């Protein structure tokens, strides 16, 4: 199996703060990158930005898989467009059970079968409590 | 913008040495070939080790792409020297001739980028167009 | 890459020798953790990185007619303070039809010409007799 | 018959020694040159020491024979690595006799007999003394 | 059963480099000593020191056993003659199997059996490798 | 005393500029010639006017020799450039076109041997023994 590269794209912050949250449980990661959209950034610079680290990753025999915050928005439209052009996978909605699981498993599953797994876990995983 | 890229496929082979440089250039030149019309299942990037098994891999590259049943319509080569390469782009040249397809000089020879990407992006859809039928 | 069904060839030539045995060991490690056998490691040597061209060709031949054949060659040699050297060397991929792998360093003092780029070089012969075929 | 070299690989200071002792005895030599393992050598750097050395002499179109302290330990294992690569000759248990018998009839026998001639040199070197 | 003490007579630096390349396997020595016979030493000299330190050791009750390199030659002809007087023990061409197995049974049998078993085990551990 | 030589035949064409030079790197590649076996009936030894004309000469001189029935096994051509980038380039090709080794005599100084000649005289040899069957 390929080895495996996450990157996170997402509104503001949300992905350099789950990154950080994520490492406290399981400690500081490699392979993992994040990419956040502001207020005020060019999505086409983002976009090219994006690419960037994409080829480069490709290029190190990566298989890669866009983990994004919000169906919709402009994360998300340049996730669409890297899965248009590279062929990589791409899972919405990420959540931190979802991302831990995803990180200590990235090596047990391809990655079809971990887009199942932690698209089940992080559904799974909101829960309103009662009393 | 004048030239039709959509039935064309072009070839991408970049070096692997100053990778966030190549990234960059590749990127640039994906994305013009788009611009142009060309199809993201028509643009095939390889690799290699450096810029002097850029030639060879080129035709390599091609030869593959013909046993394949996909034809390269043209390629860019594309690699990164820092003084910190003069035969290289000798025989990139006569790989135009070689190969008998445009083979776009996609190799920056610097002493110390996305846009200089693009440049090669629109050269190889005019050149696999231009003198056509 | 898998190397284990490849026979790579490593033609040295024989001035600045403490460097090229270096430089060669280098390629030999490298070769050697991409599965390349032993016995498939044949290396041979000319005086000066002149002769390295022909000496390539001749040494290619000599290996056809052994019913041994070469997969890649990896021509090594270090010239200090040439040029036509690298055309030849250049060339030769397209003419002995096997990549022919840039092993000549080109510096301006003893101190610039090494282990690990010879290992780069070890690396390269591999891929390049690999990645375009039909495995 | 091609000119030899010999190459000492052993533990600490031991081949140094021997040579030293061995020139005592039929003086300073040409084509011997010795390698020690000392605490704190990474096996890897002597390894590649060594491979540096026996390409420089076959290219010299010199015959190699490796002398070894011990049967197994780190030098051995060296010497067998060069054997695998190679096809170099080694023995091991190297003493004096044997190092002086080798050095004063390189030129006579071929490495087979040689080693064969010093194996039983050595051995037989080897007494207990009752009087 | 006496304190062994183990004195090393050989041609210049082999006993010293021998005691340093057994050293790297078994750790520092105690009650060992060397001495080297070099060119240029009055072999009178360097049997009237060795003697100087049989005597010590003797009146230390200590059981002496003397390893020397070569059979023949100054050092052997000085343990000899330390056999003659003092009724140590000798054995000769002496290899790094034989003094570590001497060094770390030292305890275990007595000097008899000791130089029997060391006797067996370096020339066993003398091996022309084939392949 | 490694390469047997004696049933070769090895041409040698130098230049005529810088005569003194040329002789003493000739004497050398000569004298090495010879230790290495290599008799004085098969050493032949040809001049053109200056190094320019070496790799043309060389070719002439080889095709003469061929119609002669006295085939050199290699050539060793001898020019010496006081301050020729293309020359080397011709000389290195033609390696391969007259398929004989064609051994770099050529000096290329900055300012005004028999050891270097004797090292022209070494590879001679070798490298038209090495590779054979």
């Amino acid at each position: 199996m390929k080895e495996k590269f996450v990157l996170i794209i997402t509104h503001g912050d949300f992905g350099k703060g789950l990154l950080s949250g994520a490492e406290v449980i399981i400690g500081k990661q490699e392979n993992v990158h994040t990419v956040g959209l502001n207020l005020g950034d060019n999505i086409e610079k983002v976009a090219k930005e994006v690419m960037r680290i994409i080829i480069a990753k490709l290029a190190e025999d990566k298989e890669i898989i866009i983990v994004v915050d919000l169906f919709g928005g402009s994360p998300f439209n340049i996730a669409l467009e890297m899965m248009k052009t590279f062929d990589v996978k791409v899972i919405t909605g990420i959540n931190m059970p979802m991302l831990v699981e995803l990180l200590t498993s990235i090596n047990v599953y391809d990655t079809t079968e971990l887009l199942e797994n932690i698209s089940k876990i992080g559904k799974d995983g909101i829960k309103v409590i009662e009393k | 913008m004048k030239y039709d890229g959509s039935k064309l496929r072009i070839g991408i082979l970049h070096a692997r040495w100053n990778l966030e440089i190549i990234a960059a250039l590749v990127a640039g030149a994906i994305k013009r070939l788009q611009e142009f019309g060309v199809k993201a299942e028509n643009i095939i990037i390889e690799t290699v080790p450096g810029s002097f098994e850029l030639p060879y891999g080129s035709k390599l590259f091609v030869e593959k792409q013909k046993r394949l049943g996909k034809p390269l319509d043209a390629i860019i080569p594309i690699g990164v020297l820092i003084k910190g390469c003069d035969s290289t782009t000798h025989q990139l040249m006569k790989l135009n001739f070689e190969l008998g397809i445009p083979v776009i000089f996609g190799v920056l020879t610097c002493l110390t980028m996305h846009n200089h990407g693009e440049d090669w992006g629109a050269a190889a859809v005019e050149m696999a167009t231009k003198f056509n039928l």
